[PDB]
């Protein structure tokens, strides 16, 4: 059995998306709370003074929807650690405004995301938000296994890509993501959404990360090998690191369109499920210790 | 118009003239219960935005980011939904019916460009890949992921299949030739700039372009020369049929500006009460120039 | 200084006897503000001050059809998220009708004056969400013959002996804060193993619209409370009574509480200290309301049979901003 | 927030080179402000903002003496028991001249516009006493030409290396509250037993009076100090520079410092947590001046060479009361 969740940033009618990604097999859904392309100003005229309604209503779901099945998402113009001043505004009142509708929904959790070095603003605006108001959201890094740029294809004739190796080079992510908890002083709320690429980063940048507070695991469909069927699978490095997530007890996520055109889009959810059943058996201190995972006692003092 | 729907929404996305003189616009609702959009052709464009007085309405699965005409009845589309589809106009101009809807991107197509042939064509995506389609044979011929973070925009050059522009928000604008097995290269400043977002060919000079980046600043290049024009972002810059023409740029500011070609400004416009989305020419009248926003505006404008 | 989420609405949303009394009392006041003759040449300005997701406003719309008049809508409020709801009601339902306002009553510039104001800014203790400055900061747009609903509101007290509440206080003991805060703020609870030690009486009252040439919300009360038992006093219960209009009311004084109305649950303010008392003594506490240009607190001492100490002193340990 | 006594304002007012500054500045002010011929004909409208005891009242005076001009004197002031000597300084020895005002700046209605208006709202970082918020609330009733002293001032960082202050901030710690409290709140203090590692850069600047259409006190700074020797970072000193009138300046930045100037000793942003810095390495520290409604408080930061934590979010150990 596995918690499993669907990424989309195109919604159109709440009802009828959430009802068919159900019916797929999904538990939850990450969904956008705003349009992501709908940019707001909150400075300058006469943008800023935009007629409402600048999102769709609370009362299309019923509260336990807004409980158990959404997850929210920031939308990606909102930029904090813009070179602009003008943008960075900006985007500061749209992060507060995004994350405190989230917050009046009562959503589970909140997507954000480290896709650049800088992320410092960005963290102080959470930081601020987590410490105004009364709330336990929890706030998923959306952080990627390799960097766009260290993964991009080599097809620049005049900026090619370093084919030297680089120890601490491919550790890149990682430190994003150091940089941004610890600038956050360690909450408990903020916690790592690993997406993971095309191709697998050397096994040091792996083990790095299972020391960290991982909730949810990101699958893209254009990582799926196709297999002799027509059905989408997993490289055997791939299965891997998939049996180390579920070790480590985490909520996997699928992202990206159908591009096994031949069979439905559960196919990818059968693919995990089959994993799931499919893995090395519990033996009698796994099955015991289990539920006692990471819990702490004061040890025994019997004299 | 029979299929048209009742009422376009809000966010009017794009704007575009046929060269008979119909005006394509392209409308997306960015707010409320229902996230979708909608293409017209007005064959009246001083009847815009009516929905009773238009010659032909449909409304799509999802918002519209983009579209351009692909020759004088279809229709290329940019789909939040990830798709690159393809409308095409009826016999009688009057209805517009789904010609294909490719779902091949991993998130919002927001670009689409079409290359001199007319055959092909080619989208940019959030998801950090360009496609060549070919649109004959509804499928990608080719997919590049040469940027970092999300395409912001893709313009093909007007007299070559094989060349085109694209720009990122990872600071690079390339130029491109298919028939380089590197077919990207990389254009721009010594130094970190403002991020680009907007690109325009030149219309009669096949290496001399135009590129917006976000801080309001339009600039002239060839493979300097560079005016703040606006406040904010520079969303689109599109040249006038003139012989001579003129550069039309459009901003989150609200506001339009024409420039000539030391890109010194000569027409000031703020009619529009919210982002300036689209600019457009008129094929008959080359002084005309139409307009559309978020604010439901379509307005014309009188350029000296 | 925080917004409501969404659920706190949708369960508040869900008491009926409260918005028909105020559906009612909306209904009263305008039959007796325009007669039969001007049922279709006068159109009254209704202002919901502080109007959630559109209860009030709904109820004024049925109080309208229900007397056969014509106004004109205003929600005002100042959560944005809520707002989101307003909006999207006004755009599918409402109509041109309700004019929706995202902005502080005190802050906003309005079109036009208005016939009615509707509020429901109302606490366990009446005056605990500051209903009294807000609607002094929104009187100003009121015609000079205006009707404010609720029009005035009054708190009460009542001594308390309970050994388990005064426990549960002393456990809300939290780390880096003063160990004795906690019994220096009031709590929303419902009272249940208690014993009410002396029938409640009146504390502060506030009337709306207050035509004072200077208007201070301040406040200082003085109750003294016979008990015919030996007891320990532990604390004072809190409930409160207000006139939406005329014989319209809501209370959840338990004398006259409102019947099926789990709106609103009683407060408690707690004494940090038990005082014992005799039978036949007498409970004099005090009351006082304060207030500075930022925030607003309540301070508390009891005097007889002996005195406690001034309980949150300059809003030390409690305050509830403006 | 909190009133002066009066022994700080006598000991602050016994500094010459600070107060002969101003009234110097003020005298090429009135210069630059009426020829020769009108020097009988024009009486200049100035507006002490923030006048104390009378030393910029009484340097007025002295400056529109040097230069031979006429001026009508306003004395505002918000502290009453700072007033009280006002009033008799008025009474006795002023006269007509200087009109005494007990008022905030931002809240008084004047009878006419200023030609100049002279503030003393700075701190040991500038900004810190919030001379920006006033002085925006007060440019109102300056003349459309109107000139402020000062002009503009600006804000200094250097990241500092002492083990003695490191350690005193640690022993600041107080019981209620935050354990680590005293770290996210900046000091006064008279540095000595110190290493400073890199020289003095801008951090915030202010100009008055700002004629920008939103006017936005909030600030984001991001700044880089090369190190060429190991050292372990324990805070940053701050400091800063002021342009009262064209060349006219005063300063604390101890490459510009004005001299036998103690009014002004510079302040201390801690970090909690030493950070080790290598010989080559650089250090990145962010700055934040954030304001709400309420209240104005800085955050800030370290990223490189490793990053800190960002200290006092949301103002929560340390804020400027408006
Ligand atoms: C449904 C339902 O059977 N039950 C709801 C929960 C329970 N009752 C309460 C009451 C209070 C309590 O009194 N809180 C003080 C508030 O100021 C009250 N007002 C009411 C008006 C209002 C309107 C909209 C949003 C908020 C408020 C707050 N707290 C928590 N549980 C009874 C069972
Ligand atoms: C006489 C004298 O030889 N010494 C006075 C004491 C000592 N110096 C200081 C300085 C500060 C320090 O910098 N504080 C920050 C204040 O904002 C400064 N400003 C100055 C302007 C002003 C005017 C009136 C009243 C207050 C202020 C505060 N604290 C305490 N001791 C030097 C020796
Ligand atoms: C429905 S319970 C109280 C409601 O009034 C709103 N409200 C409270 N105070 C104000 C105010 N000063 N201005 C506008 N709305 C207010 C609250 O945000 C909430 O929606
Ligand atoms: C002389 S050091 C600062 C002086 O300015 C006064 N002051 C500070 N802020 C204000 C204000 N907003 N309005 C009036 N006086 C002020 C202080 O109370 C003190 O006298």
């Amino acid at each position: 059995r596995v918690s499993s969740g669907r990424d989309l940033n195109c919604v159109p009618e709440i009802a009828d998306t959430l009802g068919a990604v159900a019916k797929q097999g999904f538990d939850f859904l990450c969904m956008p709370v705003f349009h992501p392309r709908f940019k707001r100003e909150f400075i300058q005229e006469p943008a800023k003074n935009r007629p409402g309604p600048q999102t769709r209503s609370d009362l299309l779901l019923s509260g336990r929807d807004w409980n158990t099945l959404i997850v929210g998402k920031l939308s990606p113009w909102i930029r904090p650690d813009s070179k602009v001043e003008k943008i960075r505004r900006n985007s500061e009142a749209a992060m507060l405004q995004e994350l405190n509708f989230g917050a009046y929904l009562g959503l589970p959790a909140f997507l954000l995301p480290l896709n650049q070095e800088d992320n410092t603003n960005l963290a102080r605006v959470l930081t601020n938000h987590i410490h105004t108001g009364h709330h336990s959201s929890m706030f998923w890094m959306r952080v990627p296994l390799v960097a766009p740029e260290d993964l991009r294809d080599d097809i620049i004739e005049n900026a090619p890509t370093t084919h030297t190796e680089e120890y601490s080079g491919e550790e890149k992510t990682w430190m994003w993501w150091h940089n941004f908890r610890t600038l956050c002083d360690y909450s408990k709320r903020i916690a790592v959404a690993l997406e993971i690429g095309a191709d697998l980063p050397s096994n040091h940048v792996i083990d790095r990360w299972l020391g960290e507070p991982i909730k949810a695991a990101i699958l893209p469909t254009s990582i799926f090998l196709t297999n002799k069927k027509g059905f989408p699978v997993l490289s055997k490095m791939h299965q891997r690191l998939i049996f180390r997530l579920l070790k480590l007890e985490v909520q996997f996520i699928i992202t990206g369109t159908n591009h096994h055109s031949e069979k439905e889009f559960c196919s990818y959810l059968q693919y995990l499920e089959y994993l799931s059943q499919n893995r090395p058996p519990p033996n009698a201190y796994e099955l015991f210790a289990k539920g006692y995972e990471d819990y702490l006692q004061s040890p025994l003092q019997p004299l | 118009p029979p299929n048209a729907p009742a009422c376009m929404e809000r966010q009017l996305e794009a704007a575009r003239y046929r060269s008979d003189g119909a005006l394509l616009l392209g409308a997306s609702s960015l707010s409320g219960r229902c996230w979708a959009g909608s293409l017209w052709l007005f064959k009246d464009p001083c009847a815009a935005p009516n929905e009773g007085f238009c010659s032909a309405g449909v409304q799509t699965e999802a918002g519209v980011a983009d579209l351009t005409w692909v020759g004088e009845r279809g229709i290329l589309v940019a789909s939040d939904s990830g798709a690159v589809e393809l409308w095409e106009l009826d016999e009688n101009e009057t209805l517009i019916v789904s010609k294909f809807c490719k779902y091949e991107h991993d998130d919002i197509v927001s670009t689409v460009s079409v290359l001199s042939s007319g055959t092909q064509a080619v989208s940019g995506s959030k998801d950090i890949c360009i496609k060549v389609w070919d649109l004959a044979q509804q499928v990608v011929l080719s997919s590049y992921r040469a940027h970092a973070a999300q395409v912001t925009c893709v313009a093909a050059s007007p007299h070559k299949d094989s060349v085109f522009l694209s720009c990122s928000e990872d600071n690079r604008i390339l130029l491109w030739d298919t028939r380089c097995p590197k077919p990207a290269s990389q254009i721009g400043c010594s130094a970190p700039g403002y991020l680009p977002t907007s690109l325009a060919w030149h219309p009669q000079q096949s290496e001399v372009f135009v590129f917006g980046d976000e801080n309001g600043t339009v600039s002239l290049v060839d493979t300097v020369l560079s005016s703040a024009v606006h406040s904010q972002c520079v969303t689109g810059l599109v040249f006038s049929p003139h012989s001579v023409p003129f550069l039309a740029s459009l901003s989150e500011d609200c506001s339009l500006a024409v420039l000539d070609s030391s890109l010194s400004e000569l027409f000031r416009s703020q009619a529009h009460r919210d982002f300036v989305r689209d600019a457009t020419w008129s094929p008959l009248n080359h002084s005309l120039l139409t307009t559309v926003g978020w604010d439901h505006q379509v307005v014309h404008h009188v350029v000296p | 200084m925080d917004n409501l989420e969404s659920q706190t609405y949708e369960v508040f949303e869900k008491d009926p006897i409260k918005y028909s009394q105020y559906q009612q009392a909306i209904y009263k006041c305008l039959l007796d503000r325009v007669p039969e003759e001007e049922k279709d040449t006068n159109v009254q300005v209704l202002m919901v001050l502080g109007a959630g997701r559109g209860p009030l406003v709904n109820a004024s719309l049925r109080a309208a059809k229900q007397a056969d008049r014509r106004i004109k809508l205003y929600a005002v409020e100042k959560n944005p998220n809520a707002v989101v709801t307003l909006e999207n009601w006004q755009f599918e339902e409402w109509g041109s009708q309700v004019t929706v306002v995202s902005s502080d009553m005190r802050e906003w510039v309005a079109p036009e004056k208005a016939d009615i104001i509707v509020s429901e800014l109302l606490g366990s203790f009446a005056d605990n969400e500051l209903s009294p400055e807000c609607l002094d900061g929104a009187q100003h747009f009121l015609k000079d013959d205006g009707v404010s609903i609720p029009g005035e509101y009054t708190s009460f007290l009542a001594p308390i002996s309970s050994s388990k509440l005064y426990n549960e206080v002393r456990a809300c003991r939290e780390k880096d804060r003063d160990p004795e805060a906690q019994f220096e703020m009031p709590y929303v609870v419902r009272l249940h193993n208690f014993h009410q030690l002396s029938a409640p009486q009146p504390c502060f009252t506030f009337s709306h619209p207050n035509r004072d040439p200077m208007i201070d919300n301040n406040r200082y009360c003085t109750l003294e409370f016979p008990v015919e038992v030996n007891t320990v006093l532990h604390g004072f219960a809190g409930y409160f009574e207000t006139v939406l209009y005329q014989d319209i009311t809501l209370s959840i004084r338990p004398e006259t509480h409102s019947p099926g109305m789990f709106s609103w649950f009683p407060i408690l303010f707690p004494i940090k200290q038990p005082i014992t008392v005799r039978e036949g003594q007498t409970i004099c506490v005090r009351f006082w309301r304060c207030s500075n240009s930022k925030k607003v607190w309540y301070e508390w001492a009891v005097t007889a049979p002996v005195c406690s100490a001034i309980h949150n002193p300059t809003g030390r340990s409690y305050t509830i901003g403006l």
